[PDB]
This record gives structure tokens, C-alpha cells and sequence, in this order.
């Protein structure tokens, strides 16, 4: 059990994206460090938000 | 009419070069298979890219 939450943990702390740490719930809800969005329109605030929460 | 200089056919030698360096970029992306062949094309994507590569190698 102890083997394999370790790299529970590691998965945790280690999915990444481009120098993005994604699981580490940056993105969360009610995260402060940062904030995740989407230009998915041609003009100003045509942008959406996407959140992920902690799985440490 | 003004002979000495033909200022038609200057204009459209100019479009024609023109014209001719879009299909070189257009013949060049179609060998290669990728979008992203020389630097300025996309600089961000291009850097991306690379990291992406170097993530998975």
C-alpha cells in the first residue's frame, strides 16, 4: 500500500503539461496561484474558464 | 500613351513575385510535411513544439 500511494503521490506532483504542473490544484477552484482559460473566440473576452481540483 | 516606362506591367510583376514567394512557402510546407518549417512562422508554437518533443523523447 505504501508502494503504490507513493507514486500516487508522484503522479500527483508530476503530471505536467507545457511547464505546467496540472494536478497539483493550481487550477482549482479556490486557488490563488494562478488561473486556467480558453481564448475560444476572434474578439475581446471570449474566453472560459476550466477548473481542476487537488488529487494529491 | 507613356512609353517609356509600361507601370502595368510593373504592377504586375510585382503581384507575380509576390505571388511566386507565397507558392515557394506553400511548395516548401507541402515537402516537408510540417507546418512549422522555418523560424517566424509561428515563434510560440515553434517553442512549444520543441518542448513537447523533448517531453516525449
Amino acid at each position: 500500500v505504501s508502494q503504490l500511494i507513493d507514486e500516487v503521490d508522484r503522479i500527483a506532483s508530476q503530471a505536467e503539461f507545457n511547464k505546467m504542473n496540472l494536478l497539483q490544484g493550481d487550477f482549482a477552484r479556490g486557488s490563488r496561484a494562478t488561473s486556467m482559460w480558453f481564448h475560444i473566440g476572434p474578439n475581446m473576452h471570449q474566453r472560459e474558464r476550466v477548473f481542476i481540483a487537488t488529487m494529491t | 500613351m507613356i512609353i517609356n516606362h509600361n507601370l502595368a506591367a510593373i504592377n504586375s510583376h510585382r503581384v507575380l513575385k509576390f505571388q511566386n514567394e507565397e507558392v515557394s512557402k506553400n511548395m516548401e510546407k507541402l515537402s516537408s510535411g510540417m507546418r512549422i518549417n522555418r523560424a517566424g512562422d509561428d515563434a510560440s508554437g515553434l517553442a512549444v513544439s520543441e518542448k513537447m518533443r523533448t517531453q516525449v523523447n
